[PDB]
């Protein structure tokens, strides 16, 4: 909202300035987002007045012969010149804002024009240029500058949040800044009326739509432009004056909130009526847009005989046909509070955003319209010359509001303050708050204009930013917390732990979006999204992910084109969407691999990333296995499920050899997993002390069968005192079976208390050579080393 | 096809000492009351680990540490402001010497926790160690009370073993402090009491000790109207307790059979 | 005092609104562009493992897991929400329609606004030096009574940043939280105590911090960017 | 005696003072994430050692040590990682290890050290032969590191 700082101090005449204006608002709880200077009128800018306008024979011009001092003569093209209204005259060697080259004198088809009559947008004050600023044409002595009755004004872009509508008005604004002990001054609506009746009525046939609606009676209305005080102050706020009483309606609205419309009586007909819009109602709209209206649509409407027609959107827009124009002559005045929800709807369902559909749709006085009514009127007298009736037409009666419980000593217990009861008291006073009782718990009912007051809490928060938000002291609590917050964090901290141990064992962290693009349900080979959404960002993201690694791979991809990275070893951890909401950890691996860099050798692919996932495992002290398994998306020879202390959590493997194509990719390799892992609580093992037994030997099996079995089939049958097992050596050739491997197997064995003698290991091996053979497998080696 | 379930590459997989586990969980659970950890030189002077705490020579009350005195030239001891300081050299026998350089170097109120390496001459048998850990515990300001030193057992009972834990508080001697305490927590999975260390409010002469060193060294006094409390644990019974571990001697032993079983606590 | 939990990035819109007193329809539900979610078979757990219904979207801000942790705790407590957040914008150099929030709720007897403040000056202290100081402005949010705007002087770079939102817990939000108990059989933990809440923007603090000038890096997933960050352990 | 607990904005000097303990438990915790595993000793040495491994005599010695071979202060932390290399082999016998340890050296001045020590066959395939191992695996894990802590490495005969 535009906050005009001379029009701010005709309610609040002591303001310091607009730098401290914005300070106060600030810890009003208003923030401006800029604050500028804006009428720059040049001294060759004066005011003329127009004796007569010719029109130039042949062309689609005007001869304009202006009283400027001493009379001259402009050319002007401008539908508005005319005869008897002032202008703003630019004179030979004017330079204007914006404009490139001085103004000076020119010939024009056949005339010498002495400078030129100014528009809104060639004057600067506002955008308009489609015709010539328009002034009482008394406004001011014929050649005074005119700067003189139109100095520069400063602006401040206020935010006001919802909860403030009230301040939506200037005057809704001063009476905050009179809370911090400003003088107020509330412009008094001095009204000649005349006891007549109003020669229409009001027929308000949706009172849910309109719960308050009032008429006002202005007739020997002298519709002309409004005065030069009123025009820069329009202007300043943003809006183009059109004249006497448009512009009064709208410089009461932004006065106070209060959206009012004046209706030309000429197509009122018997009355007004407040009605819903029937099926396919046209309404052609002040815009001048053509539309069709909608039976949910509140309309201010009309009716003669038993004609109805709608005059205007009521609450957004008013209709073209019934503005109110020159030869205007009597009104029925609109000022109203109509119903929020059904003022939005409208508003959005016809791509309207106005002046009044905003302050309807924030909410407005409920008991304003009366007040507003007498300022508009009384306006209207003094600038058109109306005279008005006493009596309004209205219908509603709005319930005024109701007391609010008030502890002053809450007020300081909830801020951690000490303000003294009677500062509270005084606070709430200067805000228009009535304030009730003695005892410690008073009963302060709020204005009507407040629509924001409604609990205790809400006073404090009055009391809180009138002494001003830096007057509350700063404090740490103390306290021993419930008992059911203990170790709370234990999730959180169990997850950070894990990718920070990912960071250090070498993985590098990657932020992917939770979209998916649908398409990649296929394009990845993967079941569809379970969910999607209504109002995507695009249709690449218009579904939410169902696993990490797709978005890993096409990081990948997005990475080597950019720059070249030789390889690559990523990890993401992030929420993932099927059927429930889960965390998943997910890593990629890709490039030539580890080794020396100046050298050949390397490892890589496959059993490189499984060799870091079993770092990984090994670091958390979690059991990890890798079991042959299938999976659309991996390679059908490299893939596996992964298990961490015997459970199914994730997969390993090879990215599909035909994904990889597709995305143009060189083999991928990458696993994904279901977090949290299990927890392994500790079971310290005391570490024998006596020596360790130590003996070898390989086993021939078929080339299909998985290391898995046989490594398990091994250690089952070890007994129990094996204390390790692993793999040194995997052989498939000639000395044996075609089609069969060998297995090089380290065994060590071990006693707790005491050492093993030569026969138990015998005994213990025996049991991995039956149990071996019983399975269609033999043992080469049979002794160390 | 590959044999997916085949060992991969032999990466190392690295982990933590039990003490340093045992360290930042103690850290964790102070450092969520407010408490920062700074640590202090293991070699000190007879001063700060003596003097300075109100343990003056050939008194009974030094007999509760059994010092490891230091010889040697050349060696330069660097006090709480870098400056060179002197005296007899010897081993920490406890943390407790860092109150006071903390305190020379800083201004009240503040909250410090020192974890920290101590040595005392005496036989290692299973449950007793000549180099161990402690932690100590700082907290110094005006109104602060034992009430609050109650309040920070209390916490770390509830933070180490669950809600049906409790803490006692029992008088003890100590030249560093005047209400003097020993303090225990219940283990209800042990279903037993724990002595887990020592505590008080700070003395009059430590504060004292502090100022003096300080106008020494141009600074002026920040301890005549404060109030504190300081505690001292020792973290190796706590650890095999919590640990389960039998042989306090595992600790420095280095054998990696034993260090390797705790890659899981992360 | 502190502690981390998280919520679900996919919220009803009980908990994302109306438990937190922004009714559907009303211009203060305006202030976050929401992602409407659909499809069935989805299942949202709420605070308690008990399922739930409504409206599915992608939280607009941490502030649900306000309702959700109440609704499962006891006062007093002091708890930490950092989350991704979802909301329909166009993305440019300093704007997301994805980004993360640091929610905070602090409850219980006597807990006032001074030491709301506390908490700020405190957060300014620790990550930008003494030189450091905290401006709060009043503002609105639905789910506090008094409500405000914080800002921390930046002296590096001597400015004013806006950090975030913070206020008293409104006293709606209580209620919703004990009705929510009340339906599920838990007694009512939130009659007789005050709290603090706020919640402030990841990426903008982590973008001066870390000099990073488009926000847009952050979900790029560039090596050469994320790389740079090895070094801060 | 009732319980509470204090509150208070602390000094303005006490603010990042435990920025140095968190900068070393962070490299401990990165150490045992990139594959070292974390090792105490002793901060005793034997005076024999000094001539053993080669290197300047102990600056600090103990009046009263608990025995002869503990009757100085380390000057170095790799000594004794060696000896735990050695009393490793004998009572298990690894076929490898990437070990480390922080601690306090004590040479002119007290000083905090890392160390870390590598043994065996190395890096590589269990089941095949080829490896990566000795000096340039220990400089490659090295070199990760201070990739990992964003710090130039550079190492000079
Ligand atoms: N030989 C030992 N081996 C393992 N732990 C030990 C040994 N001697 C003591 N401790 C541990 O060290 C802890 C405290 O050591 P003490 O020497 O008893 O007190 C002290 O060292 C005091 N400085 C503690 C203190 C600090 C602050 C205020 C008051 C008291 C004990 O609770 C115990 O668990
Ligand atoms: N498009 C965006 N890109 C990056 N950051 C953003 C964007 N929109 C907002 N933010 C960050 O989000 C922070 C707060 O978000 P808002 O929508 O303005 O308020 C909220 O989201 C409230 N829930 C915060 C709150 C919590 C508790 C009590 C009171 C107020 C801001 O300070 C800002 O840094
Ligand atoms: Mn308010």
């Amino acid at each position: 909202m535009r906050v005009p700082f001379s029009w701010l101090k005709a309610y609040v005449p002591e303001l310091e300035s607009p730098e401290v204006l914005e300070e106060r608002l600030a810890g009003l709880g208003f923030e401006t987002d800029r604050i500028e200077r804006v009428f720059p009128i040049p001294r060759g800018v004066v005011f003329a007045r127009v004796l007569e306008a010719h029109p130039i024979p042949g062309t689609r011009l005007k001869r304009l012969v202006l009283d400027a001092g001493r009379t001259v003569e402009v050319v002007s093209g401008a539908e508005n010149a005319r005869k008897g209204i002032g202008v703003a005259l630019a004179l030979p060697g004017t330079e204007l804002p914006g404009l490139g080259q001085k103004v000076g004198e020119r010939v024009i088809q056949g005339v010498r024009s002495f400078g030129m009559a100014l528009s809104p947008r060639e004057l600067g004050v506002g955008e308009y240029g489609g015709g010539l600023l328009e002034f009482p044409e008394d406004a001011l002595p014929p050649g005074t500058p005119l700067s003189e009755a139109w100095p520069e004004e400063v602006v401040l872009d206020l935010e006001v949040t919802p909860n403030r509508p009230d301040a939506l008005g200037l005057l809704g604004l001063a009476r905050d800044l009179h809370a911090l002990g400003y003088a107020l001054v509330e412009p008094e609506a001095a009204l000649k009326a005349e006891a007549l009746p109003l020669p229409f009525a009001l027929k308000v046939e949706d009172p849910e739509g309109a719960p308050h609606f009032t008429l006002g009676y202005a007739f020997g209305l002298r519709v002309a432009p409004s005065p030069l005080w009123m025009q820069r102050a329009l202007f300043a706020a943003g809006m183009r004056p059109i004249n006497n009483v448009v512009d009064v309606t709208n410089y009461v609205m932004l006065e106070r909130a209060q959206p009012m419309h004046a209706f030309d009586l000429r197509f009122v007909g018997e009355g007004i009526a407040v009605r819903r819009a029937r099926e396919g109602e046209r309404l052609k709209t002040l815009d001048g847009v053509e539309r069709t209206l909608h039976p949910e649509d509140l309309v201010i409407a009309g009716w003669r005989g038993e004609e109805s027609f709608p005059l205007g959107l009521a609450g957004v827009m008013g209709g073209a046909e019934s503005e109110v124009r020159e030869d205007t002559e009597a009104i029925a005045l609109e000022v109203a509070c109509f119903d929020p929800v059904s003022i939005r709807k409208t508003a959005r369902r016809h791509g309207l955003r106005t002046e009044a559909s905003h302050r309807f749709e924030r909410g407005v006085d409920p008991l304003g319209q009366v007040p507003a009514q007498r300022r508009a009127l009384s306006l209207l007298q003094a600038l058109a010359g109306a005279r008005v009736a006493e009596a309004l037409l209205e219908a509603g009666s709005p319930k005024p509001p109701e007391a609010i419980p008030f502890r002053p000593e809450y007020a300081n217990r909830l801020l951690g303050t000490s303000y003294p009861e009677a500062e509270q008291i005084a606070i709430l006073k200067r805000l228009g708050c009535r304030v009730e009782g003695e005892g410690p718990t008073y009963r302060v009912t709020p204005p009507s204009h407040r629509l924001d007051l409604r609990l205790e809490e809400d006073l404090v928060e009055e009391v809180a930013r009138i002494q001003g938000y830096e007057t509350i002291p700063l404090a740490l609590p103390a306290f021993f917390p419930a008992p059911d917050n203990r170790g709370v964090e234990a999730p959180y901290r169990k997850e950070q732990r894990l990718r920070e141990v990912l960071s250090g064992l070498g993985f590098q962290e990657v932020y992917t979006y939770s979209f998916m693009d649908p398409e990649d349900a296929r394009r990845f080979r993967l079941d569809p999204p379970r969910l999607l959404l209504l109002n995507p960002l695009a249709p690449e993201k218009a579904a939410l992910r169902t696993h990490l690694f797709p978005g890993l791979v096409r990081v990948l991809k997005e990475n080597l084109d950019l720059d070249r990275p030789e390889r690559a070893l990523l990890f993401e951890v992030g929420r993932v969407f099927r059927e429930r909401e889960e965390t998943h950890l997910a890593g990629l691996l890709f490039g030539e691999g580890v080794g020396l860099p100046w050298a050949k050798e390397r490892l890589s692919g496959y059993f490189l990333l499984k060799g870091y996932l079993e770092a990984l495992f090994a670091r958390l002290g979690l059991a990890f296995r890798v079991e042959a398994q299938a999976f659309p998306f991996l390679h059908p020879g490299v893939s596996g499920r992964v298990l961490v202390e015997g459970e199914e959590v994730g997969f390993l493997g090879a990215l599909h050899p035909e994904i990889a194509q597709e995305l143009e990719l060189p083999p991928v390799h990458l696993f994904e997993l279901r977090l949290p892992l299990p927890d392994k609580p500790l079971a310290f093992q005391d570490p024998s002390r006596h020596p360790a037994a130590f003996r070898d030997l390989a086993v021939v099996v078929p080339a299909p069968t998985p290391y898995g079995e046989v490594e398990a089939l091994v250690r089952e049958a070890a007994g129990p005192y094996l204390e390790s097992l692993a793999l040194f050596d995997l052989y498939q050739g000639p000395p044996l079976p075609e089609g069969h491997k060998s297995l090089a197997f380290h065994l060590r064995f071990r006693h707790p208390k005491r050492t093993l003698r030569d026969e138990e290991v015998e005994e213990a091996v025996s049991r991995v050579a039956e149990a071996l053979r019983a399975r269609g497998f033999g043992l080469r080696g049979l002794d160390t080393p | 096809r590959v044999d997916v379930s085949l060992p991969g590459a032999s990466l190392f997989s690295g982990g933590l000492h039990p003490i340093t586990l045992m360290e930042r969980e103690l850290v964790e659970i102070f450092r969520a009351l407010g408490y920062q950890a700074v640590e202090g030189p293991e070699v000190e002077s007879e001063f700060f680990n003596f003097d300075a705490l109100n343990i003056p020579e050939h008194h009974p009350a030094r007999d509760m540490w059994d010092t490891f005195w230091l010889t040697g030239e050349g060696f330069r001891l660097e006090g709480p402001l870098g400056e060179e300081v002197e005296g007899r050299l010897l081993l920490r026998t406890h943390t407790s010497p860092m109150q006071v350089r903390y305190m020379v170097a800083h201004t009240p109120p503040f909250r410090i926790v020192v974890p920290g390496r101590v040595f005392r001459f005496e036989q290692t048998d299973a449950t007793h160690e000549a180099v161990f850990h402690q932690l100590e515990g700082l907290v110094v300001g005006e109104g602060i009370a034992m009430a609050h030193l109650k309040g920070a057992i209390y916490e770390l009972a509830q933070a180490l073993f669950g809600p049906d834990s409790k803490v006692r508080f029992q008088p003890v001697y100590f030249p560093f402090v005047e209400p003097g305490a020993q303090f225990a927590v219940w283990w209800p999975e042990g279903g037993k009491w724990l002595e887990l260390g020592g505590a008080g409010m700070v003395h009059p002469k430590v504060f004292q000790a502090v100022d003096a060193y300080r106008e020494r060294l141009g600074l002026p006094p920040a301890y005549r109207g404060v109030t504190g409390f300081a505690f001292g644990l020792g973290v190796e019974r706590l650890a095999m307790l919590r640990y389960g571990i039998p042989d306090i001697r595992y600790f420095f032993g280095g054998r990696l059979k034993f260090l390797e079983q705790f890659k899981g606590v992360l």
